Protein backbone atom coordinates (compact mmCIF):
# COMPACT_ATOMS: atom_id res chain seq x y z
CA UNK A 1 0.00 0.00 0.00
CA UNK A 2 2.61 2.39 -0.56
CA UNK A 3 3.11 4.12 -4.28
CA UNK A 4 4.56 7.01 -5.95
CA UNK A 5 6.33 8.80 -3.61
CA UNK A 6 8.93 5.75 -4.27
CA UNK A 7 8.95 6.27 -7.78
CA UNK A 8 9.47 9.91 -7.81
CA UNK A 9 13.15 10.34 -7.23
CA UNK A 10 13.70 7.19 -8.81
CA UNK A 11 12.89 8.31 -12.17
CA UNK A 12 11.11 11.40 -14.23
CA UNK A 13 12.64 14.12 -11.89
CA UNK A 14 22.69 16.25 -15.10
CA UNK A 15 22.14 16.29 -18.68
CA UNK A 16 25.05 17.14 -20.76
CA UNK A 17 28.79 15.48 -20.80
CA UNK A 18 32.04 16.39 -20.43
CA UNK A 19 37.06 16.76 -16.77
CA UNK A 20 38.94 14.20 -19.00
CA UNK A 21 38.24 11.65 -21.13
CA UNK A 22 41.01 9.19 -20.81
CA UNK A 23 40.90 6.49 -23.18
CA UNK A 24 42.81 3.70 -23.85
CA UNK A 25 42.82 -0.34 -23.95
CA UNK A 26 43.01 -0.65 -20.42
CA UNK A 27 44.63 -4.33 -20.26
CA UNK A 28 47.48 -3.19 -21.81
CA UNK A 29 47.64 0.31 -19.21
CA UNK A 30 48.24 1.15 -16.13
CA UNK A 31 46.06 4.10 -14.32
CA UNK A 32 48.87 5.36 -11.62
CA UNK A 33 50.08 8.08 -14.24
CA UNK A 34 46.72 9.52 -15.07
CA UNK A 35 45.63 12.69 -12.24
CA UNK A 36 44.58 12.08 -8.72
CA UNK A 37 44.48 12.34 -5.59
CA UNK A 38 40.59 11.41 -6.26
CA UNK A 39 38.60 11.37 -2.92
CA UNK A 40 35.56 8.88 -4.97
CA UNK A 41 35.71 6.57 -7.38
CA UNK A 42 32.08 5.03 -9.36
CA UNK A 43 32.64 1.54 -11.34
CA UNK A 44 29.81 0.46 -13.13
CA UNK A 45 30.28 -2.86 -12.77
CA UNK A 46 27.35 -4.14 -14.43
CA UNK A 47 28.93 -5.73 -16.89
CA UNK A 48 31.04 -8.19 -14.23
CA UNK A 49 34.35 -6.92 -15.74
CA UNK A 50 36.82 -8.70 -13.78
CA UNK A 51 38.37 -6.11 -11.03
CA UNK A 52 40.87 -7.94 -9.46
CA UNK A 53 43.57 -6.84 -11.91
CA UNK A 54 42.95 -3.55 -11.09
CA UNK A 55 45.07 -1.02 -9.28
CA UNK A 56 43.28 1.24 -7.64
CA UNK A 57 45.27 1.27 -4.28
CA UNK A 58 48.24 4.24 -5.48
CA UNK A 59 45.20 6.44 -7.26
CA UNK A 60 42.88 7.15 -4.43
CA UNK A 61 44.51 9.38 -1.35
CA UNK A 62 44.88 8.07 2.00
CA UNK A 63 41.12 8.73 2.57
CA UNK A 64 38.68 7.96 0.00
CA UNK A 65 35.15 6.27 -1.00
CA UNK A 66 34.69 3.43 -3.96
CA UNK A 67 31.12 2.83 -5.67
CA UNK A 68 30.81 -0.59 -7.56
CA UNK A 69 28.11 -2.42 -9.24
CA UNK A 70 27.15 -6.16 -9.26
CA UNK A 71 23.61 -6.32 -10.99
CA UNK A 72 22.24 -9.53 -9.12
CA UNK A 73 24.82 -12.38 -8.70
CA UNK A 74 27.95 -11.42 -7.49
CA UNK A 75 27.42 -9.62 -3.82
CA UNK A 76 30.09 -11.68 -1.81
CA UNK A 77 33.16 -11.90 -4.53
CA UNK A 78 33.08 -8.22 -4.63
CA UNK A 79 33.91 -8.07 -1.08
CA UNK A 80 37.11 -10.07 -1.11
CA UNK A 81 37.79 -8.45 -4.13
CA UNK A 82 37.91 -5.18 -2.68
CA UNK A 83 39.52 -6.23 0.77
CA UNK A 84 42.77 -8.14 -1.46
CA UNK A 85 42.41 -4.17 -3.23
CA UNK A 86 42.58 -2.05 0.81
CA UNK A 87 38.74 -1.04 1.17
CA UNK A 88 37.11 -1.72 3.86
CA UNK A 89 32.99 -2.46 3.30
CA UNK A 90 30.62 0.40 4.71
CA UNK A 91 27.17 0.82 3.24
CA UNK A 92 24.76 -1.17 0.28
CA UNK A 93 21.92 0.84 -1.80
CA UNK A 94 19.85 -1.68 -3.29
CA UNK A 95 18.36 -0.75 -6.97
CA UNK A 96 15.42 -2.49 -6.37
CA UNK A 97 13.80 -3.47 -10.09
CA UNK A 98 10.06 -3.33 -11.34
CA UNK A 99 9.23 -4.53 -14.14
CA UNK A 100 7.91 -2.43 -17.13
CA UNK A 101 5.87 -4.91 -18.54
CA UNK A 102 4.20 -6.17 -15.06
CA UNK A 103 3.09 -2.26 -14.53
CA UNK A 104 1.49 -1.31 -18.15
CA UNK A 105 0.22 -4.93 -17.90
CA UNK A 106 -3.10 -3.60 -16.07
CA UNK A 107 -5.63 -2.58 -17.12
CA UNK A 108 -4.73 -3.36 -20.55
CA UNK A 109 -2.07 -0.60 -21.79
CA UNK A 110 0.98 -0.43 -24.32
CA UNK A 111 3.38 2.18 -24.35
CA UNK A 112 6.01 3.30 -22.18
CA UNK A 113 6.40 7.58 -19.07
CA UNK A 114 2.99 6.29 -19.56
CA UNK A 115 2.83 4.60 -16.96
CA UNK A 116 4.65 6.50 -14.89
CA UNK A 117 1.98 9.92 -15.47
CA UNK A 118 -0.82 6.46 -14.01
CA UNK A 119 1.02 5.95 -10.64
CA UNK A 120 -1.81 7.90 -9.60
CA UNK A 121 -4.50 5.84 -10.82
CA UNK A 122 -2.13 2.80 -11.04
CA UNK A 123 -1.04 2.85 -6.75
CA UNK A 124 -4.82 1.33 -6.41
CA UNK A 125 -5.03 -2.15 -7.71
CA UNK A 126 -1.24 -3.00 -7.21
CA UNK A 127 0.79 -3.34 -4.33
CA UNK A 128 4.60 -3.02 -4.09
CA UNK A 129 5.39 -6.81 -3.92
CA UNK A 130 3.21 -7.20 -6.99
CA UNK A 131 5.10 -5.43 -9.30
CA UNK A 132 8.07 -6.52 -8.34
CA UNK A 133 8.14 -9.42 -11.14
CA UNK A 134 11.51 -9.51 -13.39
CA UNK A 135 12.88 -10.98 -16.37
CA UNK A 136 19.29 -19.36 -7.83
CA UNK A 137 16.35 -20.58 -6.34
CA UNK A 138 14.79 -16.81 -6.48
CA UNK A 139 14.47 -14.65 -9.43
CA UNK A 140 16.63 -11.43 -7.96
CA UNK A 141 15.21 -8.49 -9.24
CA UNK A 142 17.66 -6.22 -7.84
CA UNK A 143 20.89 -4.31 -8.74
CA UNK A 144 23.16 -3.52 -5.57
CA UNK A 145 25.54 -0.41 -5.25
CA UNK A 146 28.87 -1.43 -3.05
CA UNK A 147 30.28 0.91 -0.97
CA UNK A 148 33.42 0.46 0.69
CA UNK A 149 36.21 3.11 2.39
CA UNK A 150 39.63 3.73 2.12
CA UNK A 151 41.02 5.36 5.19
CA UNK A 152 40.48 6.38 8.86
CA UNK A 153 27.77 19.15 -3.13
CA UNK A 154 25.47 18.53 -0.29
CA UNK A 155 27.85 16.87 2.86
CA UNK A 156 25.14 15.66 4.92
CA UNK A 157 25.61 12.04 5.69
CA UNK A 158 21.66 10.87 6.15
CA UNK A 159 20.91 12.97 2.59
CA UNK A 160 20.50 10.01 0.13
CA UNK A 161 18.71 6.73 1.33
CA UNK A 162 19.81 3.32 0.43
CA UNK A 163 17.22 2.56 -1.67
CA UNK A 164 15.30 2.99 -5.14
CA UNK A 165 12.57 1.76 -7.69
CA UNK A 166 12.80 1.89 -10.87
CA UNK A 167 11.16 0.44 -13.81
CA UNK A 168 13.32 -1.82 -16.27
CA UNK A 169 14.83 -1.11 -19.26
CA UNK A 170 12.75 -0.66 -22.44
CA UNK A 171 14.68 -1.87 -24.72
CA UNK A 172 16.82 -5.09 -23.70
CA UNK A 173 20.21 -3.38 -25.38
CA UNK A 174 21.07 -1.06 -22.65
CA UNK A 175 24.06 -0.64 -19.99
CA UNK A 176 23.58 2.29 -18.30
CA UNK A 177 23.53 3.25 -14.78
CA UNK A 178 20.97 5.92 -13.65
CA UNK A 179 22.44 9.54 -13.77
CA UNK A 180 20.68 9.46 -9.86
CA UNK A 181 23.49 7.48 -8.48
CA UNK A 182 25.82 10.13 -9.64
CA UNK A 183 23.97 12.50 -7.40
CA UNK A 184 24.07 10.42 -4.78
CA UNK A 185 27.60 10.39 -4.99
CA UNK A 186 28.29 14.14 -6.02
CA UNK A 187 25.87 14.92 -2.35
CA UNK A 188 27.81 12.93 -0.44
CA UNK A 189 30.95 13.81 -1.10
CA UNK A 190 31.81 17.90 -1.70
CA UNK A 191 35.11 17.44 -2.75
CA UNK A 192 35.99 18.12 -6.34
CA UNK A 193 37.84 15.04 -7.28
CA UNK A 194 35.62 11.95 -8.42
CA UNK A 195 36.11 9.53 -11.04
CA UNK A 196 34.52 7.01 -12.57
CA UNK A 197 36.39 3.99 -14.66
CA UNK A 198 35.00 2.23 -17.57
CA UNK A 199 32.86 5.01 -18.30
CA UNK A 200 31.11 5.66 -21.93
CA UNK A 201 31.21 8.39 -24.46
CA UNK A 202 27.75 9.14 -23.49
CA UNK A 203 28.61 9.34 -19.64
CA UNK A 204 31.58 12.15 -18.70
CA UNK A 205 30.38 13.89 -16.73
CA UNK A 206 31.53 17.48 -15.81
CA UNK A 207 34.34 17.71 -12.83
CA UNK A 208 34.51 13.95 -13.09
CA UNK A 209 37.22 11.70 -14.83
CA UNK A 210 36.12 9.44 -16.91
CA UNK A 211 38.92 6.51 -17.95
CA UNK A 212 37.27 4.28 -20.94
CA UNK A 213 38.83 2.03 -23.41
CA UNK A 214 36.86 1.66 -26.93
CA UNK A 215 34.04 -0.27 -27.08
CA UNK B 1 25.86 -18.79 23.99
CA UNK B 2 29.23 -20.67 25.45
CA UNK B 3 27.88 -21.84 28.32
CA UNK B 4 24.92 -23.72 26.83
CA UNK B 5 25.20 -27.13 25.50
CA UNK B 6 24.03 -28.08 21.61
CA UNK B 7 24.37 -31.54 23.00
CA UNK B 8 21.15 -31.89 24.49
CA UNK B 9 19.51 -30.37 21.17
CA UNK B 10 21.50 -32.85 19.07
CA UNK B 11 20.21 -35.43 21.20
CA UNK B 12 16.45 -35.43 21.55
CA UNK B 13 16.49 -34.06 17.84
CA UNK B 14 18.16 -36.95 15.91
CA UNK B 15 15.93 -39.97 18.05
CA UNK B 16 12.81 -37.63 18.05
CA UNK B 17 13.02 -36.96 14.28
CA UNK B 18 15.99 -39.18 13.06
CA UNK B 19 16.44 -35.68 10.96
CA UNK B 20 18.51 -32.69 11.34
CA UNK B 21 16.98 -29.28 11.07
CA UNK B 22 16.24 -28.07 7.54
CA UNK B 23 15.95 -24.55 8.48
CA UNK B 24 18.34 -22.46 10.93
CA UNK B 25 17.48 -18.77 11.43
CA UNK B 26 19.52 -16.39 13.95
CA UNK B 27 19.71 -12.65 14.83
CA UNK B 28 23.09 -12.87 16.66
CA UNK B 29 23.34 -10.32 19.77
CA UNK B 30 26.55 -8.63 18.22
CA UNK B 31 28.26 -7.19 21.34
CA UNK B 32 23.53 -2.71 25.52
CA UNK B 33 22.06 -6.09 23.30
CA UNK B 34 23.51 -9.31 24.62
CA UNK B 35 27.35 -8.15 24.89
CA UNK B 36 28.32 -10.41 23.11
CA UNK B 37 32.14 -10.57 21.21
CA UNK B 38 32.09 -11.31 17.89
CA UNK B 39 33.94 -14.92 18.10
CA UNK B 40 31.53 -15.98 21.09
CA UNK B 41 28.42 -16.30 18.31
CA UNK B 42 31.40 -17.25 15.61
CA UNK B 43 32.57 -20.02 17.52
CA UNK B 44 29.21 -22.87 17.87
CA UNK B 45 28.89 -25.54 15.70
CA UNK B 46 25.85 -24.62 13.44
CA UNK B 47 27.71 -27.04 11.54
CA UNK B 48 26.43 -30.14 13.84
CA UNK B 49 22.94 -28.54 14.30
CA UNK B 50 21.63 -29.17 10.58
CA UNK B 51 23.30 -31.68 8.00
CA UNK B 52 21.30 -31.11 4.75
CA UNK B 53 19.82 -27.41 4.50
CA UNK B 54 19.48 -24.07 4.43
CA UNK B 55 20.39 -20.92 6.76
CA UNK B 56 19.07 -17.49 7.42
CA UNK B 57 21.33 -14.92 9.18
CA UNK B 58 20.45 -10.88 9.37
CA UNK B 59 23.19 -9.02 9.37
CA UNK B 60 23.43 -5.58 9.86
CA UNK B 61 25.25 -3.40 7.25
CA UNK B 62 27.65 -2.41 9.64
CA UNK B 63 28.68 -6.05 10.42
CA UNK B 64 27.76 -7.27 7.09
CA UNK B 65 31.08 -8.50 5.98
CA UNK B 66 32.31 -10.32 8.95
CA UNK B 67 29.05 -12.87 8.70
CA UNK B 68 29.30 -13.47 5.05
CA UNK B 69 32.57 -15.04 6.55
CA UNK B 70 30.78 -16.48 9.40
CA UNK B 71 27.94 -18.47 7.31
CA UNK B 72 30.90 -19.61 4.65
CA UNK B 73 32.96 -20.52 7.52
CA UNK B 74 30.11 -23.13 9.02
CA UNK B 75 30.32 -24.95 5.82
CA UNK B 76 27.58 -23.18 3.35
CA UNK B 77 28.01 -21.59 0.32
CA UNK B 78 26.18 -18.23 -0.51
CA UNK B 79 23.42 -18.28 -2.75
CA UNK B 80 20.57 -15.97 -1.80
CA UNK B 81 19.75 -12.31 0.29
CA UNK B 82 16.38 -11.26 1.08
CA UNK B 83 16.07 -7.79 1.39
CA UNK B 84 13.16 -6.19 3.72
CA UNK B 85 12.49 -2.43 3.00
CA UNK B 86 10.23 -0.88 5.69
CA UNK B 87 7.08 0.57 4.94
CA UNK B 88 5.80 3.21 7.77
CA UNK B 89 1.72 3.85 7.45
CA UNK B 90 2.30 4.65 4.02
CA UNK B 91 5.56 4.98 1.42
CA UNK B 92 8.86 3.55 2.36
CA UNK B 93 10.04 5.87 5.16
CA UNK B 94 13.13 4.55 7.04
CA UNK B 95 15.56 5.76 10.08
CA UNK B 96 18.37 7.53 9.42
CA UNK B 97 20.76 6.80 11.24
CA UNK B 98 23.14 5.56 8.28
CA UNK B 99 26.23 7.56 8.28
CA UNK B 100 27.12 7.77 4.81
CA UNK B 101 23.64 6.29 3.51
CA UNK B 102 20.37 6.23 5.78
CA UNK B 103 19.16 2.89 6.19
CA UNK B 104 16.05 2.21 5.07
CA UNK B 105 16.80 -1.66 5.05
CA UNK B 106 17.81 -5.14 6.41
CA UNK B 107 19.33 -7.83 4.66
CA UNK B 108 19.22 -11.43 5.66
CA UNK B 109 21.60 -13.74 4.30
CA UNK B 110 20.97 -17.57 2.90
CA UNK B 111 23.39 -20.21 3.25
CA UNK B 112 23.33 -23.17 1.64
CA UNK B 113 24.68 -26.77 2.70
CA UNK B 114 24.08 -30.90 1.58
CA UNK B 115 21.94 -31.80 -0.59
CA UNK B 116 18.83 -29.89 -1.23
CA UNK B 117 17.50 -31.58 -4.12
CA UNK B 118 15.15 -33.81 -2.97
CA UNK B 119 10.94 -33.68 -2.83
CA UNK B 120 10.41 -31.40 0.19
CA UNK B 121 12.29 -28.62 -0.98
CA UNK B 122 10.30 -26.75 -3.65
CA UNK B 123 12.51 -23.71 -5.54
CA UNK B 124 11.89 -20.90 -7.51
CA UNK B 125 8.73 -18.97 -5.89
CA UNK B 126 9.97 -16.73 -3.48
CA UNK B 127 10.28 -12.82 -2.70
CA UNK B 128 13.52 -11.25 -2.54
CA UNK B 129 12.33 -8.01 -1.25
CA UNK B 130 9.62 -8.00 1.90
CA UNK B 131 7.85 -4.65 2.01
CA UNK B 132 6.03 -5.17 5.75
CA UNK B 133 6.85 -1.94 7.97
CA UNK B 134 8.90 -2.34 11.35
CA UNK B 135 7.00 -4.64 13.92
CA UNK B 136 6.65 -3.96 17.86
CA UNK B 137 10.38 -3.75 18.67
CA UNK B 138 12.34 -5.88 18.07
CA UNK B 139 10.64 -8.09 15.51
CA UNK B 140 11.02 -9.47 11.63
CA UNK B 141 8.08 -9.72 9.16
CA UNK B 142 5.77 -12.32 9.11
CA UNK B 143 6.35 -12.66 5.56
CA UNK B 144 9.59 -14.75 6.30
CA UNK B 145 8.11 -17.70 7.90
CA UNK B 146 5.51 -17.71 5.61
CA UNK B 147 8.68 -17.53 2.98
CA UNK B 148 10.63 -20.37 4.47
CA UNK B 149 7.81 -22.15 4.77
CA UNK B 150 7.11 -22.52 0.78
CA UNK B 151 10.69 -23.30 1.14
CA UNK B 152 10.60 -26.69 3.25
CA UNK B 153 6.55 -26.89 3.78
CA UNK B 154 6.68 -30.05 5.73
CA UNK B 155 10.54 -29.37 7.74
CA UNK B 156 12.09 -28.94 11.43
CA UNK B 157 12.79 -25.49 11.76
CA UNK B 158 15.28 -24.05 14.31
CA UNK B 159 15.69 -20.48 15.45
CA UNK B 160 18.36 -19.12 17.19
CA UNK B 161 18.68 -16.74 19.93
CA UNK B 162 14.79 -16.42 19.97
CA UNK B 163 12.83 -14.49 22.57
CA UNK B 164 9.94 -16.25 22.89
CA UNK B 165 8.54 -12.62 20.63
CA UNK B 166 7.26 -15.17 17.57
CA UNK B 167 6.92 -18.79 18.98
CA UNK B 168 6.38 -20.61 15.94
CA UNK B 169 4.49 -24.04 14.60
CA UNK B 170 7.09 -26.49 14.13
CA UNK B 171 9.42 -24.48 15.09
CA UNK B 172 12.38 -24.80 18.05
CA UNK B 173 13.82 -21.95 19.65
CA UNK B 174 16.85 -21.58 22.50
CA UNK B 175 17.14 -18.22 23.66
CA UNK B 176 18.53 -16.00 26.60
CA UNK B 177 15.24 -13.99 27.75
CA UNK B 178 12.50 -16.26 26.53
Amino acid sequence: DKVTCDNLEVLLQYETDQKIVVLKKILGTDLSQYAKGVQGIFIDNLFKKDLKNLDISKKLISNGILFIWSDKSLINEILETMENKGFTYIENLVVVQLSLEQALEELNKHMKEQTEDAVLDNLDFLQQKVQVKDLKVLNQSKQVLIMFRKFDLELRHQRTPDVLFDIVNNGKSCLKTKEYIYQTIETLLPKSQLMEIFAQKDQPRKGWISVCENK
Amino acid sequence: VTKLNFQALIDAQMRHAGKMFDVIMMDPPWQAYDSLSDEKIQNMPIQSLQQDGFIFVWAINAKYRVTIKMIENWGYKLVDEITWVKKTVNGKIAKGHGFYLQHAKESCLIGVKGDVDNGRFKKNIASDVIFSERRGQSQKPEEIYQYINQLCPNGNYLEIFARRNNLHDNWVSIGNEL
